[PDB]
């Protein structure tokens, strides 16, 4: 029933009395559920040791993944180029997800298409789609480029990206001037951030690898600046607002923060912003190429070191505070620009809000998962804090990385108690935080089912989830915030610093119970 | 609006080249009796031209296996399709997820280079029995081919058997490849047919269930918001026995025990009437369609499915009808006068945009146009009788027709999914999501159509429509 | 006791059993505490409606106010001008009262100083108090200026402010040409904000009331800012970021955010920034002034208009969409400059903002209190997300205000179940949201108390906070936040947005009876 | 070393003008007759100190908890107050105890010009129909009360005896005194005229050889709950807890106990001293700060009783040993040879000495805002030779003395703690004890290791310099 002055969404509404004796009709009726005492029974061996060891000696099962497929990063990084339409050769329904997954975290439009190979593509290939998916997107969607990359499909029956493009342009469905870069992207390899990588070696090789002749080293007086798979708007706003205070000239290759955040003013705007096809033909000429995130633009790297000639320097990820200074006095050098005064007052607000929160921040431990450049710089920032990373699962990590990782780890006393993961799921950090329990989650929106588990578990043993990463569904508006740079050191400490005091009210809370710790000053 | 929507439709398509031009042209048409005279459909997508369609393996994972609570699901391939679909579509479900539940996680066998290379039938055989050591309580184990499975020729049908017969449980082997047909309908199709090779039968000589002359089941309710328990209710208040619920909330013994009810209640026609055809050949059980949406279809839906049965049915029929009257006509008194006059534009799948008309007509709302992703020409056929004349019909709808459909059109509210909704939100344009219902719902039965009507009701008239234009212009 | 390994603090070590039992052999003993259920018989009543009667006719007693005393205003102001120290004439208690109500809520150092009155003043004056004061605070402090206010003490005597700065000077305790502006500020009246009002007037007359010959409006081609009482430093940013994209010069007339946010780089900076006595002095020549906070400047705007002879423009506080837009096309109007594009687009993702979550915030009752503007700001823009603000409680408003708050109510649909309250303190706003149940409060940090009484009663019933304004003391760092303008608006409608997705996230984790509503999406 | 640190007063003092010069050098020493204690605040220095209302409202009558206390005045003293001090107490706020609400009169100019004492009453009849489980009314006075003539005597008196309930007049006017330190005499002397007596005829409380009462511990953090806990292994009985977790009945139970346990000298000696007057009851410090500290005043008390009193003593003492050498053995390894300047109000400066060298840290700098020339005579014995001693410190003092001895923490209020994290200098709050504690007693202990260990070895000092500067 519903009374209309009070209308009842599906939470409360199913717990009604007469839906609650429904649903225990239907179950004992015909669900042949299993008795309760057997499901809490197994939920309870499910949160021990044993239950874990079983849990990490899988070996061809899968639970609960951190990671996508590569595709949808060949999609975000061909979104950062002016007027350009990411185009996936494949079949269609991945782009339906590519598409979704990102309406999702962004709450904004993402233009992909697809040129919908099927059963018949398998048989002879997909060079007909190719021919005439570019010249419909070309005169429907009126871009000045078109990125390509693969599905799984595409790539297991063995499609030659290179040669259909090129007949394409020979039978005449597209000009032959018109830009249409490409990448191989099979989703059976590494993840969502190698599609990043291998799309934006595909598009500097594009445009420039037989353009060489003519470059000098350092002639146009910039700095090159390779984001990567990159999901914060804010993180694309410091690294600009940064640069531009020391007057460092610089190119953001890969530029996505406009089309990403169009206004609301009754029109809507496919494209928008990005980086110019021209920035791309002249990034040789600049001075260096920083790669902001480098544990997964490997093949980029080896494209500017190897054609462009860059000596791309040996920086992490702009993250906290030794990384953020790193950065600057190496940008400092390349530029021959002194950091200037504002940046230096920075710093020093964020040391201060250091200083205002330790208390509360020390000792805290951590279970955290993500991309791994991310979750390193988290690492890293963690232990500047005076907090305990505990548990570091990076899906798509491998040894090398697990490595600095634990270098980093071990030249601090907070990273004692901590190991790292790599090629371990949710599944198996769900075991870790019952085990091992820390006192927050960090990471995306999956972990919320870690966090109700542990709660039925009982509120002891809860650990709440703090959303940094990718991707986030079920909060809204955060993609707009910042993680790198003294500004996303700021806001990172923010959210954990009153996670930490929102907890401890939410314990102390209880009349004559535990109020006698509510302080209004904490 | 008649010549004007037919010139409409010229002026769009001018843009096409040739070949996507005379295709495009045969999907979209002005309304009027039988569709394979009028508009044609469940063909192959023009490549290049952002179709909002998704694929075979969204079909059957996503929408007809994935809900089935007690079963362990699959995803057999690379790590995407699980990942993206996980956790997407809100059919709903009481359980214990990683218990004895697990309609929100994904299971996937993460196919490397290597699985490509030799084949991945051995990590399935590896997978099924870890799964079986990780989670007891499952009662069966579905395998969802992705796209390369069938490409390199593996063979989960042996694998199921062999470790089928090995453990004594239910493995259903589904060949949902995403390259498979044209849209989500084929994987509707391929996993129909797999329920009935290897669930549907299980319990044909098992007759220990003790069965009652009003046993029905619901067929094709996915229970988006609990759509379906507010469906369950009625029914159950109506005198019939809901044995078993497809697949919303559903379990596998339900599905085990449909072949003994004595009416098969269908409410997605396009992902079931497959199932349904083989249920009455075999067992000889008919089926009907019926329509809880809005209380002007839902009146009429109860009536039409208490007439299959005695007086009894017949009079708490009437008595259900009578109880909730008062309620939703005061859902009208109060959203009928800020809703009566607007005027919709649907695009959604396969269902809803027939089956939601009756619901925004009971609002004094008027459907202007509607279409569906992948819907069959007996479904045009359907929708020729609700929607009204000259108003605008498209199938497979490309993004550019429907952004432009719009600016000349200029409804007062889109209804369609989200890879739509923020489009049309720029323009100024109210919004509604017609598959997740936006995060709201149910919108099924009495108990949904007072959400609905809040919902529409919300978001056509906020503030924040009248403020897209800044004062200095 | 502790294990070393695991050290506990107040809050769990006194809920061990130890402590228990002794907390219980304490109160059984010797407490003669009134018994449980006689509390609960007590507690209950507190949440009626009738309580709630008794509780609206009082009018002698005061219980938990939302205000503080003038002198604390005229010290936040004085901070905002150049190397000025703040002074209050008077009894030392209050100074140190200050200081630490705004250490606590800035997290940084807080300069004032005190002539440290007594009882042997109280009966002959404090004359050589401030003789004796400016002249130590001048030579020890060394500040460009000091600005003078007074405690209630020094108002009940009767002390004459000018003439004892006067005869300071006269007897050569400070020099003549040392400035010394001056402003009574009794406690007894109005509140903080008034004592804000006051100091500034103060300060314009000191500088400019007879140099007026010269004057001339318009000629330095610049707009005078008078932000009033404000607690966040992103207000500050905000106003002057705005002004200066859109190329508009422009005086802020006292400004504290550098005094209120000095880097930590090991060495302390009594005085920062701050408004110069050079623009003060230059200020009449302004094309005229804009007042942000106009609800407690009235002293200031008679004194604009009156000497300065500036049109001061009626403008709301800029706060919200529609006010926001109302600012800046009067400044544009004023200064001649056009609203730039960047602006433009700011403004056009605010509402696209609105247009994601307006189906989560709609109809959601709030609330709320705070100062005058402060409070109409938010309403109106609680208003224009379809919003309900039910319980609007002003302790320091105005019959005037509340008149022009239930206009603002009367325009719009979302304001019907709303009333506005004056006078009224946090502990009837305790009652109100007993007896008409909003959904959260957004008030400071003395609401969390309110909220502790809401779950006592029970969870259904537990009305959650949402901290904006002033004090915040309970969680850290808030006061870099922005209410002001689109970045202002932004920020709040993300924080209401997602304390929404946070609470239906909590109702919803019960596993296998609320968690059919956990999705991962909203 | 002595006449390094000599040379450090004189060059700091060459800033002021003469008056404020030659007041000021006599409130600095190296170390009764050494230094001059509780006088006035020179005009215009910026001092730390507070007001005879923060020491009457704030620091004795606030904390206890089922009694109602008016803050009878303007809004302003009552709300900076409100819930700043930690002084902890089990209740259940708004129905039986109040600690954490501000009550107030909130005197607007119609009642500096006719009088406050007509709304008063009025108050008092409101409190007791919203607030009936009351046990009773406190009304503290702010500066403008004494000025205007009221007498808040006359109406505690007749609205008492009207309602049969105590209502205790206190004339705790910020104008009178230098200091806190006049609001504590104010404040005992209040309870002694219209609280203690209360039960002077009544004989029917049970007594035993074991009562006792805690006198002075404010509970902060729970501070007297961990001494409490101590005091009642040792086989005592403590009757009553002043006034932390206090309440009036245990207030009124006090003169019926064999021995008073005095912490706070400063604030509570006068009641001490008055209570062995009339009930011949005798008192003595202790201290309970560290394990040093704690063993020491466990054993003094205990040989104040009887031989089992003396055997629970060190059962006590043997059961905790393990624990607190824990902690030692873990923490000063991580402290030891730091050095530490302090700044307190009438106590701590002093009692807090013991639980750092325990630690092996030195204190080469402690002062008070307000105590008397008897709490320095106690400090000399505390503080090493040729440390630093200073009495009401005014900011630029405190700013100058750091600089140039660079401690490698400080411990002090809130309006000094921002100042010197800017300088790079560690620093631990100790009165709010940052929001942790408790650090009275053994458990405490553990807390103040894990919280001196914390800050002072945190990785943020190490960042305060640039890499480019
Ligand atoms: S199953 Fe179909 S597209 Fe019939 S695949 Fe699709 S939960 Fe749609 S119009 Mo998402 S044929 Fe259901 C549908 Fe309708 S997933 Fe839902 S909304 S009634
Ligand atoms: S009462 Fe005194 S200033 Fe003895 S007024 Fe002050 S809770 Fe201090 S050094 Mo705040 S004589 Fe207590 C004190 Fe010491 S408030 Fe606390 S910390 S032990
Ligand atoms: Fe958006
Ligand atoms: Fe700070
Ligand atoms: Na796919
Ligand atoms: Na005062």
């Amino acid at each position: 029933s519903q009374q209309v002055d009070k209308i009842k969404a599906s939470y409360p509404l199913f717990l009604d009395q007469d839906y609650k004796d429904m649903l225990a009709k239907k179950r004992d009726g015909f669900e042949e559920k299993y008795p309760q005492d057997k499901i809490d029974e197994v939920f309870q061996w499910t949160t021990t040791k044993e239950y874990q060891e079983l849990n990490f000696q899988r070996e061809a099962l899968t639970v609960n993944p951190a990671k996508a497929c590569q595709p949808l990063g060949a999609v975000l990084c061909a979104l950062g180029f002016e007027k350009t339409m990411p185009y996936v050769h494949g079949s269609q329904g991945c782009v339906a997800y590519f598409r979704s997954y990102f309406n999702r975290h962004f709450r904004e439009p993402v233009s992909c298409v697809s040129d919908s190979m099927t059963e018949d593509a398998a048989v002879f290939g997909g060079q007909q789609n190719m021919k005439d998916g570019l010249q419909n997107c070309k005169a429907t969607y009126k871009p000045d480029m078109i990125a390509v990359s693969t599905t799984c499909m595409a790539e297991v029956i063995g499609d030659d990206l290179n040669a259909f493009i090129n007949n394409s342009k020979k039978e005449g469905f597209i000009p032959d001037e018109f830009p249409v870069p490409f990448a191989h992207t099979p989703a059976f390899v590494g993840s969502h951030v190698t599609g990043w990588d291998n799309m934006f070696e595909g598009i500097a090789r594009y445009f420039t690898l037989k353009s060489m002749d003519d470059k000098v080293v350092g002639s146009n007086k910039k700095i090159n600046i390779v984001p990567g798979f990159e999901t914060y708007l804010g993180n694309f706003r410091v690294i600009k607002r940064m640069l531009s205070e020391m007057g460092v000239g610089y190119s953001l290759l890969s530029d996505p923060e406009e089309v990403l955040d169009t206004p609301a003013d009754g029109q809507f705007r496919m494209y928008a912003g990005g980086t110019t096809q021209e920035e791309m033909k002249d990034a040789p000429n600049a001075l260096n190429t920083v790669l902001l995130q480098p544990w997964h633009l490997e093949k980029t790297k080896k494209f500017v070191e190897g054609t462009w000639k860059h000596e791309v320097p040996k920086l992490n990820i702009p993250m906290g505070l030794d990384w953020t200074d790193e950065f600057l006095m190496k940008v400092s050098e390349i530029s021959g620009q002194p950091i200037p005064a504002s940046l230096t007052k920075e710093r020093g607000r964020l040391v201060d809000m250091m200083t205002d929160s330790h208390t509360w921040l020390h000792g805290k431990r951590f279970a955290l998962w993500g991309d791994p450049d991310f979750v390193m710089g988290l690492v890293k920032f963690l232990l500047e804090l005076g907090c305990e990373p505990v548990h570091i699962l990076c899906h798509n990590g491998n040894k090398r990385w697990k490595k600095a990782v634990d270098a980093i780890l071990a030249a601090s006393p907070y990273g004692k108690n901590a190991t790292v993961y790599i090629g371990k799921d949710l599944w198996h950090l769900r075991s870790l935080v019952f085990t091992d329990k820390p006192d927050f989650m960090i990471g995306n929106s999956y972990g919320k089912f870690i966090q109700r588990d542990t709660l039925h578990k009982g509120k002891e043993f809860e650990v709440p989830l703090i959303r940094i990463g990718f991707p986030i569904f079920d909060r809204h508006h955060l993609h707009r915030s910042t993680t790198l740079g003294y500004e996303g050191a700021m806001q990172i400490l923010t959210t954990l610093v009153n996670s930490i005091l929102e907890r401890l009210d939410e314990e102390t809370r209880g009349m004559q119970a535990t109020d006698y710790n509510h302080d209004l000053v904490r | 609006s008649r010549e004007e929507v037919e010139s409409l439709i010229q002026e769009v398509l001018e843009v096409y080249p040739e070949k996507a031009r005379k295709d495009r042209n045969k999907h979209l048409a002005v309304n009027d009796t039988q569709s394979k005279k009028c508009i044609i459909s469940n063909k192959k997508s023009q490549p290049g031209l952002m179709t909002i369609r998704g694929c075979a393996y969204a079909g059957s994972k996503g929408v007809v296996w994935g809900p089935i609570k007690d079963m362990i699901h699959i995803s057999h391939g690379p790590v995407g399709c699980g990942q993206y679909s996980r956790a997407g579509r809100r059919n709903y479900y009481i359980g214990t997820t990683g218990v004895n539940a697990f309609v929100t996680m994904n299971f996937t066998s993460d196919f490397q280079e290597k699985d490509i290379v030799f084949g991945g039938d051995k990590k399935l055989a590896k997978l099924i029995d870890e799964v079986e050591t990780l989670f007891p309580l499952n009662k069966g184990i579905s395998v969802q081919s992705e796209c390369p499975i069938g490409l390199i020729g593996d063979d989960i049908e042996s694998v199921s058997k062999v470790k089928g017969a090995e453990l004594s449980k239910t493995i259903v082997p589904v060949r949902c490849e995403g390259f498979r047909g044209v849209s989500q309908s084929l994987g509707h199709h391929i996993a129909n047919d797999a329920v009935r090779d290897w669930v549907l039968g299980k319990r044909d000589e098992d007759t220990t269930f003790a069965s009652t002359p009003y046993d029905v089941a619901i067929i094709g309710d996915y229970n988006i918001g609990g759509d379906a328990w507010s469906s369950r209710i009625l029914l159950e208040e109506m005198g019939l026995r809901c044995v078993a619920q497809w697949s919303g909330d559903g379990s596998i013994s339900e599905i085990e025990l449909t072949p003994k009810v004595k009416l098969n209640l269908v409410h997605c026609y396009r992902s079931m009437n497959y199932i349904s055809r083989h249920m009455e050949e075999k067992y000889g059980i008919p089926w009907m369609e019926y329509n809880f949406f809005g209380p002007t279809k839902t009146i009429e839906s109860l009536r039409a499915i208490a007439a299959k049965f005695d007086e009894s049915i017949q009079k708490k029929c009437e008595e259900v009808i009578a109880k909730y009257k008062p309620e939703w006509e005061a859902v009208v008194a109060k959203y009928r006068p800020r809703l009566e006059g607007k005027r919709v534009m649907l695009y959604i799948g396969g269902l809803r945009p027939r089956h939601v008309i009756g619901a925004y007509e009971d609002l004094g709302m008027e459907v202007v146009g509607t279409g569906y992703e992948f819907a069959h020409n007996d479904d045009y056929d359907r929708t020729m009788k609700e929607m009204g004349d000259s108003t605008l019909l498209y199938d497979d709808v490309t993004g550019y027709e429907f952004e432009e459909f719009v600016k000349r059109i200029k409804p007062d509210l889109i209804g369609s999914g989200i890879k739509e909704k923020f489009i049309f939100q720029k323009m100024g344009i109210p919004f509604r999501e017609m598959h997740s219902w936006d995060y709201s719902g149910p919108y099924h039965g009495f108990d949904g159509f007072a959400i609905f009507a809040r919902d529409m009701d919300m978001t056509l008239n906020n503030p924040c429509w009248k403020k897209l234009q800044a004062p200095w212009e």
